[PDB]
């Protein structure tokens, strides 16, 4: 499987999109970035021009005006219009994100100090997922020869240290996955940048998110609410595979 | 000598707040240097569990030298403690004390022609509560805390159940620190409001008051609503920890998310309490060095009032991923966006003030112009984050970190520096050397941009907040960020050197007004320094 959902060296952009929701984030953020780059370039050029044009050596006697009604109206209305515009594209995206569709696949995820528990209620499957290199795998949260070997054995490399877990959440491509998220002890947060999803894992509350993965591969997230000493060391691995490979994985877990 | 501390005069209190805020600022900045030493490269090299088995002193000195990874057991608790300390010190014990407690106490009475604050003895007590709060915050770092170590590693906003389950009493000491800070702030606010309303000089009508005095007035109202709410939130944490209550614990029918609503009800107003007095200073400075009256005096006041009011109805933009309904999310997103409008009016009016002026590029003016550019960069990133749909990705990443440092460390702090250079002659009777002021500005300008701009990239790539260590792919921009922080630190040490030189052997200030006639408020009408008793 291709490693797709991960940070890349020197990156300045988003992680690759592997869902339609993540695609929407990239577009909306792209649209707003163009706007805010324009606002700030504009503001900056006005400053530098005014300093050049009205420097004390070049403009010896200062004006005394404190009003300019047309301009004052313009500089109120234009910001209002810019924002209504952003709102108009942004609210649909928001609605698409937060309206949970019908599930093809349901996963219940529980955050623990410091690991994730997964349950597939339709399949009667459950397991826990620990960082490769955590105490659970024999480590103490740092790279070592043993950790590199374990990363190799699981189908990764040393580059995926801090992202790869001993077990993965596996799901079929092109299906709607609904994930129900809660916390067992403190608040954690479950996320996968490539899917454009993030939902806090709050003790006592079950919250939902959805994604539909559009290509097969490996996608990482990391716990996103400070939850104590090993907050940096309880990440997320999702493997998106074919419909047939997903069934194969399921049967592997079936107890006869 | 030692009666500097028992003084009830607004000018002496103001100076004490400024100096103290400066010293706590040094401490909090030193923490970030150590933070950026650890973030400079992937793998943990500094914050090793091995250093815990030494002395307090020896362990400290060992932790400043890098170890090989194979000899360094990562100690996440120390990262979490450092970060929490950095945040608490800044938000409670540095920047508001400097702006509000410092410049506010010194200059507001001068600007309205009052001889002193309404209740000077209360003002002196304000200061001691700030010092007591600071001492408790600092002590929390050395008290039994989480994971059988010292200090609380819970984040500056103290989310339960993490904050309520942290072992030791370090967290209790932190909560008491924050109570003392709130008390100091509330007393200050009582004084500012009473003085502003009752003790203006004859002729000094509401619409003749200088913008800085207005900024302090509005700020003071925000404190009166916001700080009591915080006192409630953190008292409930205290009772959950020590007195058997169950406000935020699901086993007793509590809800951790309830704490977040209460905390952020204070938490948003907090940032407008920080930045408003800096808006006030920028107005005075730009008017002075543009040699031109401030554009749109009335819209400037009303924009501050609007920012202040709107700052109370937006809090849940800090909670988009915490389980808010789609309706709540949609509302808070739209309410937040509105803030850009009055803020935009102030930025354009500052530019309009410069337009047609006679610009002098002295040090205070450099800070003000940096503020306009840099606060804009931060504000516009705040607008990105208001969009819940994009905040889905950015929440609890370094993009948020970049936002808030642009508005605070390149915004409010630039306002603090503008004020220092603007007013040091007036307060001390000595002038800062101009070439050194400009050098400080440029080093800080280059350094702080190098520190924080790359954090936008880190956030876009998915780097979470509050992490001691990170995947190897985040290395490049973390390295650049750390070099920026080291340069910024050099600029701050140089600044302290400039202050030391100024107060010790700076050129003697001779004029009441050593700037120009367009510095037209009452302080410039008095000697430098002003008489012990003014007005
Ligand atoms: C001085 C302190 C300060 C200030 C002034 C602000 C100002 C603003 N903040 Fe920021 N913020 C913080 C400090 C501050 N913030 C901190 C500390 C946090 C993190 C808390 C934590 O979790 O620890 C945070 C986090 C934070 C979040 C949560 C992000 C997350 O956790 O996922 C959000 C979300 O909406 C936000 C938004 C905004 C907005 C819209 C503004 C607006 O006020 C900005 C308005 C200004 C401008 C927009 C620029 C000037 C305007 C123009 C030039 C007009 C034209 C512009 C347009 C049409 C857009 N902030
Ligand atoms: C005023 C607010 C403020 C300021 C100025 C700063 C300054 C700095 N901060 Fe701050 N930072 C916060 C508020 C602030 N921070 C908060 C609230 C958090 C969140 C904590 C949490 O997660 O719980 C945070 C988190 C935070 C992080 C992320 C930690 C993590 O997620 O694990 C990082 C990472 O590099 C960082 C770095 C820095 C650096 C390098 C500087 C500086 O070194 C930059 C350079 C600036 C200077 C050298 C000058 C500073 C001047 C003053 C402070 C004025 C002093 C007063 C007088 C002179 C009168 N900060
Ligand atoms: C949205 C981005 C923000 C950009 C900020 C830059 C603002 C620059 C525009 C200001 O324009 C000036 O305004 C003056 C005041 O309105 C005009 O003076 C006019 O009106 C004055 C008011 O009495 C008279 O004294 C003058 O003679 C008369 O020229 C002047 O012509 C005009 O150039
Ligand atoms: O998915 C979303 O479905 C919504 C339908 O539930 C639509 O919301 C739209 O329709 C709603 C009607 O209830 C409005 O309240 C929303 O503001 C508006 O964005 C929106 O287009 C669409 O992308
Ligand atoms: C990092 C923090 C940065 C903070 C920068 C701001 C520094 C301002 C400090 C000024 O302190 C002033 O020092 C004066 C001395 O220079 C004092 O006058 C004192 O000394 C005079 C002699 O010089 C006497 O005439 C006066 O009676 C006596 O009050 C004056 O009251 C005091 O306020
Ligand atoms: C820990 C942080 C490390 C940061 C170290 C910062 C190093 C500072 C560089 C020292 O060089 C200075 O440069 C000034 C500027 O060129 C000179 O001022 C000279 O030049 C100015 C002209 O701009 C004049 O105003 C002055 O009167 C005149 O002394 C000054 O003498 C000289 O010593
Ligand atoms: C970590 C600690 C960092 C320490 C950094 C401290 C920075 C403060 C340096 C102050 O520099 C002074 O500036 C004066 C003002 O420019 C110079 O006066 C010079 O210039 C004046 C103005 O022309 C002349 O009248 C003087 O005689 C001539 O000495 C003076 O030489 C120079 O030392
Ligand atoms: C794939 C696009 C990469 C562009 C990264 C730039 C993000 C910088 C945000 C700062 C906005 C200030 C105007
Ligand atoms: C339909 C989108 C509404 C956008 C809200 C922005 C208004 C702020 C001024
Ligand atoms: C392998 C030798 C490299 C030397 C590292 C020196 C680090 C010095 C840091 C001390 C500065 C304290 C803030
Ligand atoms: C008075 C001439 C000195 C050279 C000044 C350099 C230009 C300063 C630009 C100010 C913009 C700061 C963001
Ligand atoms: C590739 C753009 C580099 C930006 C440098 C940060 C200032
Ligand atoms: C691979 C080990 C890298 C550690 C280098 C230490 C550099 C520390 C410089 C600190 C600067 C403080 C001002
Ligand atoms: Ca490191
Ligand atoms: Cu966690
Ligand atoms: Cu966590
Ligand atoms: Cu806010
Ligand atoms: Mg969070
Ligand atoms: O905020």
């Amino acid at each position: 499987l291709e490693i797709i959902g991960r940070p890349q060296p020197g990156g300045t952009g988003f992680q690759p999109s592997a869902s339609p929701v993540a695609t929407q984030i990239h577009w909306l953020d792209g649209f707003i970035l163009v706007i805010i780059a324009a606002i700030t370039i504009f503001v900056t050029l006005l400053i530098l021009y005014a300093v050049w044009r009205f420097h004390e050596k070049r403009n010896k006697v200062p004006a005394r005006f404190t009003h300019n009604s047309p301009l004052e109206i313009a500089w109120t209305i234009v910001p209002i219009v810019i924002l209504v515009a952003i709102g108009a594209f942004s609210l649909p995206v928001l609605f698409n994100q937060q309206e949970i569709p019908e599930a093809d696949v349901t996963v219940k995820v529980t955050g623990y100090q410091w690991y994730w528990g997964y349950e597939y209620p339709d399949e009667e499957i459950s397991f826990e997922s620990y960082m490769i290199g955590s105490p659970a795998t024999g480590g103490d949260n740092r790279m070592s020869p043993e950790v590199e070997q374990q990363l190799i054995e699981a189908g990764y490399s040393r580059d995926e240290f801090l992202l790869a877990t001993d077990t993965a959440m596996v799901v079929p491509v092109n299906k709607t996955v609904v994930v129900q998220v809660t916390g067992a002890d403190v608040i954690h947060s479950w996320t996968v940048p490539a899917f454009g999803v993030k939902q806090d894992a709050v003790p006592g509350r079950l919250a939902q998110l959805w994604f539909r993965a559009e290509r097969e591969g490996i996608f990482f997230g990391q716990c996103s609410e400070l939850c104590g000493i090993s907050h940096a060391y309880m990440p997320i691995t999702v493997k998106v595979v074919s419909e047939e490979a997903y069934a194969a994985w399921l049967e592997q877990h079936h107890h006869h | 000598f030692t009666r500097w501390f028992m003084s009830t005069n607004h000018k002496d209190i103001g100076v004490l707040y400024l100096f103290t805020g400066g010293l706590v600022g040094l401490i909090s900045v030193a923490f970030t240097v150590y933070m950026r030493m650890e973030l400079m490269a992937p793998g943990v090299q500094f914050m090793c569990a091995e250093h815990l088995e030494s002395g307090l002193v020896k362990g400290f000195f060992q932790s400043l030298w890098p170890s090989a990874v194979e000899n360094c057991t990562p100690n996440g608790h120390l990262w979490n403690v450092m970060i929490t300390g950095h945040g608490i010190l800044m938000m409670f014990f540095v920047v508001i004390p400097a702006l509000f407690g410092g410049f506010g106490n010194y200059f507001m009475p001068l600007h309205i022609g009052a001889p002193d604050m309404a209740f000077p003895r209360m003002n002196n007590l304000s200061y001691w509560l700030y010092v007591a709060g600071t001492s408790l915050a600092v002590a929390s770092l050395f008290a039994p805390g989480g994971n059988g170590q010292l200090g609380s590693g819970i984040g500056w906003v103290l989310y339960p159940p993490l904050s309520t389950s942290e072992s030791g009493y370090s967290t209790d000491l932190a909560i008491f620190a924050v109570h003392l800070s709130g008390a100091s702030s509330i007393l200050g606010a009582i004084n500012m409001i009473t003085t502003f309303l009752n003790m203006r000089a004859p002729g000094m009508t509401m619409h003749k008051v200088p913008l800085f005095a207005w900024s302090i007035f509005v700020t003071a109202w925000l404190i009166l609503l916001a700080l009591p709410v915080l006192a409630g939130a953190i008292t409930m944490l205290l009772t959950d920890r020590n007195f058997g209550t169950t406000f935020f614990q699901p086993s007793g029918g509590g809800d951790p998310v309830l704490y977040q609503h209460i905390l952020w009800f204070f938490g948003h107003p907090e940032v407008y309490i920080i930045v408003l007095p800096a808006f006030g200073i920028v107005s005075h400075v730009i008017a002075t060095f543009a040699k031109k009256p401030i554009f749109g005096y009335l819209p400037m006041v009303y924009a501050m009032v609007a920012i202040g009011v709107l700052g109370f109805v937006v809090w849940a933009h800090h909670m988009y991923t915490a389980g808010l309904s789609l309706t709540q999310q949609s509302y808070f997103m739209m309410a937040t966006m509105v803030i850009a409008v009055p803020t935009g009016i102030k930025i354009f009016s500052w530019i309009a003030t410069m337009w047609g002026g006679s610009i002098e590029l002295k040090t205070p003016m450099l800070w003000a112009l940096g503020f306009l550019f840099l606060f804009t960069v931060g504000g516009v990133t705040g607008i990105v984050l208001s969009q819940a749909s994009v905040d889905r990705y950015y929440h609890d990443t370094y993009y948020v970190v970049a936002h808030f440092h642009y508005v605070m460390s390149l915004g409010a702090v630039f306002g603090i520096f503008a004020g220092i250079y603007f007013w040091i002659g007036k307060m001390s009777g000595r002038q800062y050397p101009e070439w050194a002021g400009k050098l400080h500005f440029w080093m800080m300008f280059v350094g702080a941009n190098l520190t924080f701009f790359p954090q936008h990239f880190l956030g876009r790539q998915g780097m979470p907040r509050r992490y001691i260590d990170y995947p190897e792919a985040f290395a490049t921009w973390n390295f650049v960020s750390s070099l920026g922080a080291f340069l910024s630190f050099a600029s701050f040490l140089f600044f302290l050197g400039v202050i030391f030189y100024t107060l010790t052997r700076g050129a003697r200030v001779t004029a009441n007004n050593y700037w120009n006639e367009h510095a037209d408020t009452l302080e410039w009408t008095l000697t430098s320094p002003p008489p012990e008793h003014t007005f």
